[PDB]
């Protein structure tokens, strides 16, 4: 039994243009095992209809998943991507920085 | 060029909802092109890529018994496991196996591999020659004999030398477009000073493709400064990547530094400064 | 393609 802790980036498709259209990612990776909980947030609340890709793994056997939505970033609105796993106490909430 | 065809499977045990779930997904060199997923609405290999479209079903049937038959040894293999290891069966477990083929830049067999791993762990290595197993557990050495009685180096050895390689090439045609297709990055740097006297800069790649790319940031000649903090490439989410670098600067000395921008899709490195 | 035939282990 080998657990790995997952890494988080919350990062748009495109860069950041208050009123401009895009598409918000949450990026986990390099996890074991494979059960993930991750919520796109706004402003607090779980964005419904989020998508990710299907699992795959890379080549030390780790899990990862990218989960996005499309949005569109305001001065104001507050972006979040939330995680769970067996590997953390609770979850981790990483905040959507348009410079990142 | 230089290519790789190559799979990934993972079987995940589940305690209370019965049959294990399998995940399988295929690769021509960073590009995922099929998959199966016996949770999928269609427990069908299905493809990924749209060039993939174009493939009758034959083969779509061929791929998909295979998945399937797979899911089902994988099963059997979970059950053994959880026995060699005198594991419970209300916990869950996981199968994993990566195998791929590699070509020559010259276009023909290069190497090729395979191997499982448990619980996240490595389990049993197909060796370099392509002959031989390694376990990496005891257990593992009950399976490593079962399988050389077996001989089933023997048989991975021919798909991984022929048929891989064989229909690496079928791929790479049909895929002609996509896939050798070299996209490079759009690049810039950008300043967010932290005290009154640094800031941070950062220097940023996006849209690439492939994803194999080169950030380094340096000052004035020299190279590699105290601080590159450098984010795992990731992907932007519709088939290019993106990746940054940043390192702290005194405020003033900003072009002092200048990062250089490596990438197969630009005809020559890019210098940035801010 | 996928491989033909998966190790029993």
């Amino acid at each position: 039994m080998i657990q790995r802790t997952p890494k988080i980036q919350v990062y748009s498709r495109h860069p950041a243009e208050n009123g401009k259209s895009n598409f918000l990612n949450c990026y986990v990776s390099g996890f074991h095992p494979s059960d993930i909980e991750v919520d796109l947030l706004k402003n607090g609340e779980r964005i419904e209809k989020v998508e990710h890709s299907d699992l795959s793994f890379s080549k030390d056997w780790s899990f990862y998943l990218l989960y996005y939505t499309e949005f569109t970033p305001t001065e104001k609105d507050e972006y979040a991507c939330r995680v769970n796993h067996v590997t953390l106490s609770q979850p981790k909430i990483v905040k959507w920085d348009r410079d990142m | 060029g230089s290519h790789s065809l190559k799979y990934f499977h993972t079987s995940v045990s589940r305690p209370g909802r019965g049959e294990p779930r399998f995940i399988s997904v295929g690769y021509v060199d960073d590009t995922q092109f099929v998959r199966f997923d016996n949770d999928a609405a269609s427990p069908r290999m299905v493809p990924r890529a749209p060039w993939m479209e174009q493939e009758g079903s034959e083969y779509w049937d061929r791929e998909t018994r295979s998945a399937r038959d797979t899911a089902q040894i994988f099963r059997v293999n979970l059950r053994t496991l959880r026995g060699y290891y005198n594991q419970s069966e209300a916990g869950s477990h996981t199968l994993q196996w990566m195998h791929g083929c590699e070509l020559g830049p010259d276009g023909r067999f290069l190497r090729g591999y395979e191997q499982f791993a448990y619980d996240g762990k490595d389990y049993l290595t197909l060796n370099e020659d392509l002959r031989s197993w390694t376990a990496v557990d005891t257990a593992a050495q009950i399976s490593e004999q079962k399988s050389n009685d077996a001989s089933e180096a023997e048989h991975q050895r021919a798909y991984l030398e022929d048929t891989c390689v064989e229909w690496l090439h079928k791929y790479l045609e049909k895929g002609k477009e996509t896939l050798l297709h070299l996209e490079p990055p759009k690049t810039h740097v950008t300043h967010h000073p932290i005290s009154d006297h640094e800031a941070t800069l950062r220097c940023w790649a996006l849209g690439f493709y492939p994803a194999e790319i080169t950030l380094t940031w340096q000052q004035d000649g020299e190279g590699h400064t105290q601080d590159t903090e450098l984010v795992e490439t990731r992907p932007a989410g519709d088939g290019t990547f993106q990746k940054w670098a940043a390192v702290v600067v005194p405020s003033g000395e900003e072009q002092a530094y200048t990062c250089h921008v490596q990438h197969e899709g630009l005809p020559e490195p890019v210098t940035l400064r801010w | 393609v996928t491989a033909p035939r998966t190790l029993l282990l």
